[PDB]
């Protein structure tokens, strides 16, 4: 969750992510989990506040052993009446050294010990003796978490009873620059070879510096290269920047670098520094 | 003396609607407004004349018609017929037909006996479906009235493995449709995408990983798919891998928060695992949407 | 030492040679006269370019650049005009003249007139498909020209032989997906699927015995560059050589 700051901004955010169809949205430290957020601006321009993220994460290493604890070795409420109770911290001194299989837990093979020390560990019944529904029935359950490893045994069904809810909550900077202006270059293509069916990437920018520059790049062509010389003609509106191009060549190292290290610069008229370029080759 | 089978993807246009098969598939799809294409595959017969005059070569498949296919002396010509592909949710195809000499020899199978014995059964049963309708009538060019037919059971060789999953869905694993909200959304708007997957009868080869990992890949409707970091193009919630069961009709979702685009495309693939070379099929269901 | 100029030449092999000069503002000279301009209360320069011309250096010749140009004047900027050369066969490095006229400015007077001309050689210098066995050269007689609209069309593979057993070979298209970093698997799969399923070649094993027609139909859209699949095969062991040539947009 990303939310409002501590001012009277009332920003019309609409993006969110609650885990609504799952309760178990996993992650494995090699893929993305990109989360996207639409923070649409309120009645004024969007300011420079500090926002706050809210993530309700949890590590996997408490979740997976609940079926190894509350299903495998705590089935009957009389077999888990006093057998678990006097050795729960002994179980938490037993299951904390489980060292589960988090190296092949991508494809399958959840709920297996990865053979740390399986044979020497059963000597704990000797120097400390407790109820045999734990002291003798859970070594079979220790074998039942050694072998019998289910790939996906619907682990969100037995999750919510024992999974703790950690909650990191970092800041969110809305980090930006401050110079608003605009531009509109216009263009008309001059024939080289044949029309190659040009395709657009984008047009936007954001910059602030000292002896400041705003570089631009052309569209993207998907025919044979060294293509048509785009002839351009400016309408450098709403400011007085500094041009640096005239009639470039559209598949090359040319770049219509409309630099702006100058005056006539309004400040903070939008969410950041912005200068909507919007080149038009029509 | 050859054979090839090719699927279909373009809806086509009205100004070219004058050759026989495209006006047949368009005319068939004026009603029944759930199918559009990818279900009207197209088989390529190639007639060859080992004789000394022209012949005129009609072909009728089911209600398909032809033109006056004037063939020549030793000229091969290629004749194009469209068929709706054989659905395995209208049938079952696990029956061997016994031949017409009941000699009771009671032979063996002698392969992976649950795989090749029904796999070659899949082959000549799909050949039974192709043979049992396909009809030709030929008359010699302005020198006779010899209007005969042309049998095919000495001609269609076998089916190779391309010509099984081209003709018969249910050779590869998951039937997939893609259910979408709108194709004509503006920029600043959020869309649930909903794929719907159907695991098959022929998942019986494995059962081991009940979980099976898909992907969703986004193509530009020119070429060259966008990366995972789809910067300023498309936005989404979470990693797209989003597993399905080999149990029943699982569903899945994303939130295609569009930004500054036009004319995208969505399609999936099936990967069984997380590792490379885990990928086992690529579906072809390509729902396109436009962004204004 | 007021405006740095460079000429870039690109060799478009299917057309003329293209060479473009490029003016610039030469910043290491602008801060010089910026110091005296803001001493005299002026922010940027006002150099006026009134006569810019590239002439073909020869005994005597001149050209004309391939678009329109006015008489312009800019403060801190760069401009670049393009003029088309003629694509030489072998070993003649042409030269050009490139004269210019920068007119400086002051307070409605004192226009110190300058002129410049840097003459140099305009040679930067960084579809027949041969058989690679016995010079059986193939060329399409209309390559890269086809705007079809999912209709039928015909092409022309003009085979040029040794005229020594000129009846040898057979064309075919191979409608089969070739069997091939995971998105490097997917881009190759989409390329190999759209190659082997989009067009059909209605005359399949045509068995050519020196023109051909090769009617296609083309059932999916998109720019098919280089038109792969369309192989031939010849009297020896495996002359499986491509055409590698011809392209068709299908919309």
């Amino acid at each position: 969750e990303l939310s409002a700051p501590d001012t009277r901004n009332d920003y019309n955010i609409r993006g969110d992510y609650i885990a609504t169809t799952p309760a178990l949205i996993t992650f494995d430290g090699n893929e993305s989990f990109i989360n996207c957020y639409e923070i649409t601006a309120n009645n004024n321009f969007d300011s420079k506040d500090i926002f706050n993220l809210k993530v309700r994460y949890n590590t996997l290493k408490e979740q997976l052993d609940c079926f190894i604890t509350d299903a495998v070795l705590i089935e009957g409420d009389v077999e888990w009446f006093i057998l678990f109770e006097k050795w729960k911290t002994f179980w938490e001194l037993e299951i904390l050294k489980k060292l589960k299989y988090d190296y092949d837990a991508f494809k399958e093979n959840r709920i297996i010990r990865l053979l740390k020390t399986s044979i020497d560990l059963n000597k704990t019944k000797s120097k400390i003796r407790n109820l045999c529904i734990e002291k003798a029935v859970l070594d079979k359950i220790l074998i039942c978490l050694n072998k019998v490893s289910r790939g996906i045994a619907v682990c969100n069904t037995d999750m919510d009873e024992y999974v703790r809810n950690l909650v990191p909550k970092q800041l969110t900077v809305p980090v930006q620059l401050p110079g608003f202006e605009q531009f509109f270059h216009v263009q008309f293509e001059q024939m080289e070879t044949s029309h190659d069916a040009l395709h657009d990437t984008i047009a936007t920018i954001g910059n602030s510096l000292s002896y400041t520059v705003i570089v631009e790049n052309l569209s993207g062509q998907w025919g044979q290269d060294v293509i048509d010389d785009g002839g351009y003609i400016f309408e450098i509106l709403s400011s007085n920047e500094w041009l640096i191009h005239g009639q470039k060549r559209c598949a090359i190292k040319e770049k219509r670098k409309e630099f702006e290290v100058h005056l006539i610069p309004l400040k903070k008229g939008y969410l950041n520094f912005p200068r909507v370029e919007i080149t038009n080759i029509n | 003396p050859s054979m090839d089978i090719i699927p279909l993807n373009e809806l086509f246009s009205s100004q070219v609607e004058n050759v026989d098969w495209i006006e047949y598939v368009m005319s068939k799809i004026r009603a029944e407004s759930n199918l559009h294409s990818r279900d009207f595959i197209l088989l390529l017969l190639d007639f060859r004349n080992s004789w000394i005059d022209g012949i005129k070569l009609n072909v009728q498949f089911e209600d398909f018609t032809s033109n006056e296919y004037h063939v020549e002396a030793s000229h091969t010509s290629r004749i194009i017929v469209p068929i709706k592909k054989i659905d395995y949710k209208k049938y079952n195809f696990e029956n061997t037909p016994i031949p017409r000499i009941y000699p009771g020899r009671q032979f063996i199978q002698s392969g992976l006996n649950e795989e090749q014995t029904i796999e070659m059964r899949q082959k000549f049963w799909c050949r039974e479906h192709i043979i049992s309708k396909l009809k030709c009538n030929w008359k010699l060019t302005t020198d006779q009235s010899v209007t005969g037919s042309v049998d095919f059971n000495k001609f269609i060789e076998k089916f190779d493995h391309k010509m099984v999953y081209t003709i018969y869905p249910g050779r590869l694993f998951y039937g997939v449709q893609l259910l979408l909200d709108e194709p004509k959304v503006k920029v600043g708007e959020i869309i649930n995408l909903k794929i719907i997957t159907e695991p098959t009868s022929t998942c019986r080869r494995k059962q081991n990983s009940t979980v099976n990992f898909l992907d969703i890949v986004i193509f530009d409707s020119k070429t060259s798919k966008i990366l995972p970091r789809s910067n300023r193009r498309i936005l989404y919630n979470g990693s797209l891998t989003k597993p399905i069961s080999t149990t029943k009709v699982s569903e899945i979702n994303l939130e295609i928060i569009p930004i500054e685009k036009g004319r995208y495309e969505f399609s999936v693939c099936i990967s069984k695992s997380n590792n490379q070379d885990g990928i086992i099929q690529f579906d072809s269901e390509n729902v396109i949407l436009s962004v204004i | 030492l007021l405006n740095m100029r460079l000429r870039n030449i690109s060799l478009k092999s299917e057309h003329c040679i293209l060479s473009s000069l490029d003016f610039q503002t030469s910043k290491a000279s602008e801060q010089l006269t910026k110091k005296f301009i803001y001493p005299q209360e002026h922010n940027s320069f006002l150099k006026l370019n009134f006569q810019e011309i590239s002439y073909k250096l020869i005994d005597g010749t001149s050209q004309i650049e391939l678009d329109p140009i006015c008489p312009l004047k800019v403060p801190l900027t760069a401009f670049s005009y393009d003029s088309i050369s003629a694509t030489f066969k072998l070993v003649l490095l042409p030269k050009s003249t490139q004269p210019h006229r920068v007119k400086i400015t002051l307070a409605y007077e004192l226009e110190l007139h300058p002129n410049l001309k840097l003459p140099v050689r305009t040679s930067w210098e960084t579809s027949l498909v041969n058989s690679k066995l016995s010079n059986v050269k193939f060329k399409f007689i209309n390559s890269n020209i086809k705007v079809i609209k999912g209709e039928k069309f015909t092409m022309r593979l003009q085979i040029i032989n040794s005229s020594s057993s000129p009846l040898d070979l057979v064309v075919y298209y191979n409608n089969t997906i070739n069997p091939i970093t995971l998105e490097n698997q997917y881009q190759l799969h989409n390329k190999y699927r759209k190659i082997a399923e989009g067009i059909i070649l209605l005359s399949n094993d045509y068995k050519i015995p020196y023109f051909a027609d090769l009617r296609f139909i083309g059932i999916m859209s998109g720019y098919y560059g280089t038109l792969s699949g369309l192989k031939v095969l010849d009297l020896n062991t495996n002359e499986l050589i491509e055409v590698g040539n011809g392209a068709s947009v299908l919309i």
